[PDB]
C-alpha cells in the first residue's frame, strides 16, 4: 500500500500527488507469458500461500530524473460517447505532470549579443563581488569571451 | 591604553549604522568582513515554511474569483516578515478566511500570542464578488536558504511547500576610513551598515554575529596529533 | 511590444469601455456599446515543447480600458513587452576559473 | 602574465643623477615615478631598485602584503646567494614553480625570470619540466599553475 | 544515506572514461578518476579542454 | 557616489588604494580628487568592486550593470542520462531505449 | 594521480608490457583474495572508510604498489600455465 | 558537531593546521582575518637601525670587508632575537671586531635577557688589515616597517616573526551535506615564535577585537 497509496479507485494517481522517479502514474496488469508460469518460481509463490496469478505488473511509473506534481489527467475508454480510438486499444490515460525549475549548474544561459554558457557555479551571496554600498552583483561573466 | 569608541545610530527596527574607531591600521577590512559574511548567511530568522488553501489541490492552480494565481500567491508570502517575540516558539500557522470585494493584505490575518506581523499593509491577493480565500500560513524559525524540494512530511495533503529565505538580513555593507591619534594618521575607522527586514534588530543581528564569530574562534582550542 | 502584440500571446482592449469582472481564470469587460464579453484565460497550458504557456491578469475591476490597451499579458511578456529573460547584475570579470 | 609583468612609468622621463639619495629626495617630492628607467652614478637603475632592498623573498612578498609595493613594481630581492632585479610577482613565480616541482635549484633552472610569463613561455617551462623532471610532477606543476592563474586572474582587475 | 557511502568504495580506485564528439584524436578520449558531486552535471578539468 | 557623503560617508581607503592602481593604468587623471577620480571611472562603466570573500577590494575597477540575460530549453535535467543495463534489440542484439 | 608511475614505466621494455602484467597480477588478487599479496601489514593500501582505515577494495592499485616493491617476478614462459594456477591454488585455496 | 582541529609541526620554523569540517563559506571567514593578523599583529623584534664607523651611507663599500653596506644590512634583516624580559624596548648590540676571522651573529656582545636564534647567520667575512664596528639598534614592534647619531643609517625592520601565511580552503562532506569546508592553514615562522603561538595569539587578537562592540554610546542618524 505504500506504492499504492497515491492512486484513486480507477488506478490513476490523483491530482496534486508529488511523484518521484519510480513512483507509479497509472497502475496495469497484462497476462504473462500465455499463462505459463516457470516451475520453480510456482513452488516459491506456494510456500508464500498462492501469490500465483494470471496477469503481471505492465503500471506506468515515473522515468529516472523526471517527475513533479501532478497536474492533470485525462482518461478515455472504448465503449464510451464521442470516444474512439486505433484498433486493439481498449483505453488510454494520460497524465500531465507540472514541475517548476529553479535555475541549475549546467543550464544554459544567453544574452541577444550570443554569448551563450552554463551555470557552472552557483555561490552564496557572501562569496560574491559587491558594490562599497553592499549590493552584490548577480551574474560574473568572463571578459575573454568578448 | 586606548580602547576603541563604539558608536551606534538606529532608525526603527530596519536598519543600523555601528562604528568602531580607532582600529589597527588594516582592522576594519580584518573585523569588517567576516562579520559581512556571518551577516548575509549564518543570522536565524523566520519565513513561510507552508500554505494550505481550501479547494487548492497544488501550486499550480487557480482561485474562481481570485486574480493572483497561487503561485504569485506564495510568492507574496515569500515577503511576509513575522516576528516572534518568544524565544521558545518554533513554529506558528497563521489563519486566513476572507470573501467579497476586498483586497486582502498581512493584517488580514487571524492574530497569534506574541507573534507580530512587521508588514501589515502587505498585499496577499485581489479577491472580487463570488471571490472566496481560506489560508493556513505555516511559518517556522529557521536559517538560511531552504528550498521547498526539501520538505519534510508535510501538514495536510493540499499542503503547498514554500521556498524559505529565512536570514531576517537583507543588505551588509562597512566601510573604512582613515582616522587620526593625531600623531597616527594610518588607523582604522570601521562603520558597519545593516538592513534587515524588521524580524530582526541590526544590532541584534550584529551581536549574535560576533558571537557566533567568537564561539568559531573557540574551536581552534583543542588540537590533535597528526 | 509589436512583438508580443502579433504574436496575440497577450489580450487587448477591442473597444473601449470599462472591466466588470477580473480573476485568475477570466476577464469580462463592458463596452461603450454595452457588450458583455468574457475572454477565459488559459492557465498553465502544455506547449509542444513542454513549456507553460500562461495567462496572467494585467487589470483589475472597475478599470476603464481603451482600445489598443493591455488586458492580460502572455507567456513570457511583461506589461505588453517581450519578457525572454531577467535582468541582472553583471560584473564582467574572471572569477577563479569557475 | 598579469603578476609576472612589470611597469613602465613615464614621469621619470629618463633622468640622470649622481647619488642614489639625489633620486630618492626627488622620487619623495612627487618628481620621478617609482619605476623609470633613471641613470643614477655608473649605470641604469630603477628609483624602487635603490629604495627597496629584500634579504627574502618572502621578505619582499610580506612588504607587497602591507601595501608597500606592488608585484608588477621592480625591486631589488637576495635570491639562492645572488642580488637579483625582478619584481616580485616574478619572485612569486618562482616560488610557485619551485613548491610545484619540490625541488627549488632546478626550478630555477627551468624558469625565464626576466620575462612575463605568457602562452609560449608556459608552454617551454611545461616541456622542460617533462623532460628534466617526471611526468607526474609536471602534472602537479600543471595544477599549481592553474591554481595561482586563476586565482591572480580573479583580483587582477 | 549509507548507500552513498557504499558508493564511494566502489568507485574508489577506479577510473571512467569520458569522450567529447567529434572524437578527432585518442585525446579526445581520456581517463579520469570519479569525484561524485551533487548536481546534473559532469564536471570537467580546465586543463583537458584543449584536448577534448 | 552622492547619497554617500549626505549620509556621512567618505570614501573608503580601500578606494583610494583601487584609485591609485587605476591612475596608475591611466583610467583617472592624476591630482585630481578621489571624489572626481570615481566619476572618471563610473564614466567608463567601470566601478569599485570588493571581493566579498576577502572584503579586500579588486585590484583596478570592474565593469558592473544590468545585462538582460535568459534561460535557455537546453536544461541539464533532460539531458542527463545513464545505463547499467536495460532493453536489447530484438535482431541486432545491441543496447536498446 | 599514481606513485611512481614514472618508475613503473621504467620497470619495463614496453608500456602494454607494465599494463598486462599489473592487470594479470590483479586477477591473481582478486581470485585467490589478496592473501597472496607480498606487501606487508604497514605497506597494505588503506582506503578511508566513515569506520577508519581498510584495506583498499582495488586490486590493480595493489599489483602496482607491489611491483614497485620489485618483489614480483615477471617475464615470457616463466613457467606453464596450469602447474602455475594449481600451485597458487594449493599455497592459497 | 564541534569541529576538529588537528596539528602537524615540524621545528619551531612550519606548522600546518587543519580545522575541519566547518558550515558553507566559514573556511574563508576564519582565514582572511587570522592571516591579516598573523602579519602584521603578531609582536616581535627588529634591527631598525645601523651605525658605522668609517661609513657614511647605505651605498658605501668599507675597505678590508669584502661585502658592501647593504648586503651587511640584508644579512641584519635576518636576525633573529628574542627579548626575555618583557619590560625591555630597545637594545644597542655592538660588534668590533676587525681580525681576518668569518664573522658570525655568535660574535655580537651578550646582553641581559636578550637571545640570539641564530648565532650561526654570516654577516662579513675580513681580511688582514680589515676593520669593522658597528652598533646595531633592536626595537620591540609589529609586521613590516620600512627605513622611511648622524651617521647611523635607518634599516627596514621586519617584526613580525611569522614569515609567511597560505590557507587553503577546500570542499569536503559529512554524510549528505557535500557543500561542507575544510580550512587547511600554513604558518612559517623565524623561530622566534613557533607558528602554533603565533595563531593562538592571533586568534586572542581577534576575540579581544570582537569585545569592543560590548559598549554603545548613541548618536542621532542623519536626513537630508
Amino acid at each position: 500500500e505504500a506504492a499504492l497509496r497515491d492512486l484513486d479507485e480507477e488506478g490513476v494517481v490523483r491530482i496534486g500527488a508529488e511523484v518521484k522517479p519510480g513512483d507509479i502514474l497509472v497502475g496495469r496488469t497484462s497476462f504473462k507469458g500465455e499463462s505459463e508460469p516457470t516451475p520453480e518460481e510456482r513452488l516459491l509463490r506456494s510456500i508464500f500461500g498462492e501469490k500465483a496469478r494470471d496477469v503481471k505488473d505492465t503500471s506506468l511509473r515515473v522515468p529516472p530524473g523526471e517527475g513533479g506534481i501532478v497536474v492533470r489527467t485525462v482518461r478515455l475508454r472504448r465503449g464510451d460517447p464521442g470516444v474512439e480510438l486505433k484498433p486493439g486499444v481498449r483505453e488510454v490515460v494520460r497524465v500531465y505532470v507540472a514541475q517548476k525549475r529553479k535555475l541549475q549548474v549546467g543550464d544554459k544561459l544567453a544574452n541577444r549579443h550570443g554569448n551563450k554558457g552554463v551555470v557552472a557555479k552557483i555561490l552564496p551571496v557572501e562569496d560574491m563581488p559587491h558594490l562599497p554600498d553592499g549590493t552584490p552583483v548577480d551574474v560574473i561573466l568572463n571578459p575573454l569571451g568578448v | 591604553l586606548k580602547a576603541p569608541v563604539f558608536t551606534v545610530r538606529t532608525q526603527g527596527r530596519e536598519y543600523g549604522e555601528f562604528v568602531l574607531e580607532p582600529l589597527e591600521r588594516g582592522f576594519g577590512v580584518t573585523l569588517g568582513n567576516p562579520l559581512r559574511r556571518i551577516l548575509l548567511s549564518s543570522i536565524p530568522g523566520t519565513a513561510v515554511t507552508s500554505v494550505y488553501i481550501e479547494d487548492v489541490l497544488h501550486e499550480f492552480s487557480t482561485i474562481p474569483g481570485v486574480k493572483e494565481d497561487v503561485v504569485e500567491i506564495i510568492l507574496n508570502l515569500k515577503e511576509l516578515v513575522v516576528r516572534f517575540l518568544n524565544p521558545s516558539l518554533q513554529t506558528v500557522t497563521l489563519l486566513l478566511k476572507a470573501e467579497g470585494p476586498k483586497e486582502v493584505k498581512a493584517r488580514d490575518f487571524l492574530p497569534v500570542a506574541d507573534v507580530e506581523i512587521m508588514n501589515p499593509d502587505l498585499h496577499i491577493a485581489t479577491l472580487e464578488e463570488g471571490g472566496r480565500l481560506n489560508m493556513e500560513v505555516r511559518v517556522d524559525r529557521g536559517v538560511g536558504y531552504v528550498p521547498a524540494e526539501k520538505h519534510g512530511i508535510k501538514d495536510r495533503i493540499n499542503a503547498i511547500p514554500v521556498d524559505a529565505v529565512f536570514s531576517p538580513v537583507r543588505r551588509v555593507a562597512f566601510q573604512v576610513e582613515d582616522t587620526r591619534l593625531g600623531q597616527r594618521t594610518d588607523l582604522d575607522k570601521l562603520t558597519l551598515r545593516i538592513w534587515t527586514d524588521g524580524s530582526v534588530t541590526p544590532l541584534e543581528a550584529l551581536n549574535q554575529a560576533v558571537e557566533i564569530l567568537r564561539e568559531h574562534l573557540t574551536y581552534f582550542s583543542n588540537p590533535q596529533a597528526a | 511590444e509589436r512583438v508580443v502584440r502579433d504574436s496575440l500571446a497577450a489580450l487587448y482592449a477591442e473597444e473601449d469601455g470599462e472591466v466588470a469582472k477580473v480573476d485568475g481564470n477570466r476577464i469580462v469587460v463592458r463596452y461603450e456599446d454595452g457588450r458583455l464579453v468574457e475572454y477565459p484565460l488559459r492557465r498553465f497550458y502544455r506547449s509542444n515543447q513542454g513549456t507553460a504557456l500562461d495567462q496572467r491578469p494585467r487589470v483589475v475591476v472597475g478599470q476603464r480600458v481603451r482600445k489598443g490597451d493591455l488586458l492580460a499579458d502572455g507567456p513570457a511578456s511583461e506589461n505588453g513587452f517581450l519578457a525572454l529573460g531577467q535582468n541582472v547584475l553583471v560584473a564582467i570579470m574572471p572569477f577563479d576559473g569557475y | 602574465y598579469y603578476i609576472t609583468q612589470v611597469r613602465k612609468e613615464k614621469k621619470g622621463a629618463g633622468l640622470e643623477f649622481a647619488t642614489p639619495e639625489e633620486a630618492l629626495a626627488a622620487h619623495e617630492r612627487g618628481e620621478v615615478a617609482l619605476n623609470a628607467p633613471i641613470k643614477v652614478a655608473g649605470r641604469e637603475t630603477s628609483v624602487g631598485r635603490l629604495k627597496y632592498v629584500f634579504a627574502n623573498p618572502d621578505e619582499a612578498l610580506l612588504a607587497v602584503a602591507h601595501g608597500i609595493v606592488d608585484l608588477q613594481d621592480v625591486v631589488t630581492v637576495r635570491y639562492m646567494g645572488k642580488r637579483l632585479e625582478t619584481s616580485p610577482g616574478r619572485i612569486l613565480f618562482a616560488r610557485i614553480v619551485a613548491e610545484a616541482v619540490e625541488d627549488e635549484k632546478v626550478a630555477w633552472e627551468l624558469i625565464q625570470l626576466d620575462v612575463p610569463q605568457e602562452k609560449n613561455s608556459l608552454k617551454d617551462l611545461v616541456y622542460q619540466a617533462f623532460l628534466r623532471l617526471g611526468m607526474e610532477k609536471t602534472a602537479r606543476l600543471l595544477d599549481a599553475l592553474k591554481y595561482y592563474g586563476f586565482t591572480f586572474s580573479t583580483t587582477s582587475g | 544515506d549509507e548507500v552513498w557511502d557504499a558508493l564511494e568504495e566502489v568507485i574508489h580506485g577506479k577510473v571512467v572514461l569520458l569522450n567529447r564528439a567529434p572524437t578527432l584524436h585518442r585525446l579526445g578520449i581520456q581517463a579520469f578518476q570519479p569525484v561524485l558531486v551533487e548536481g546534473q552535471s559532469i564536471q570537467l578539468h580546465p586543463l583537458v579542454c584543449e584536448a577534448f | 557616489f552622492g547619497k554617500r557623503k549626505g549620509e556621512g560617508f567618505g570614501v573608503d581607503k580601500r578606494e583610494v588604494e583601487v584609485l591609485r592602481r587605476a591612475e596608475k593604468l591611466g583610467l583617472v587623471t592624476p591630482g585630481k580628487t578621489p571624489e572626481e577620480q570615481l566619476k572618471e571611472l563610473f564614466l567608463q562603466g567601470k566601478v569599485v568592486l570588493y571581493d566579498g570573500r576577502t572584503g579586500e577590494p579588486i585590484e583596478g575597477p570592474i565593469v558592473v550593470g544590468q545585462m538582460f540575460i535568459m534561460k535557455l530549453y537546453h536544461m541539464v535535467e533532460d539531458k542527463m542520462h545513464a545505463r547499467s543495463t536495460g532493453p536489447y534489440s530484438l535482431i541486432t542484439q545491441q543496447p536498446l531505449g | 594521480a599514481e606513485p611512481g608511475i614514472d618508475k613503473l614505466f621504467g620497470m619495463v621494455d614496453s608500456k602494454y608490457r607494465l599494463t598486462v602484467v599489473v592487470a594479470k597480477r590483479a586477477q591473481q588478487l582478486l581470485r585467490h583474495g589478496f592473501k597472496n599479496t607480498v606487501l606487508e601489514p604497514e605497506e597494505r593500501p588503506k582506503m578511508q572508510t566513515l569506520e577508519g582505515l581498510f584495506d583498499d577494495p582495488n586490486a590493480v592499485t595493489w599489483a602496482m604498489k607491489e611491483l614497485l616493491t620489485g618483489r614480483l617476478v615477471f617475464g615470457e614462459n616463466l613457467v606453464p600455465e596450469d602447474r602455475l594456477q594449481k600451485e597458487m591454488e594449493r599455497l592459497y585455496p
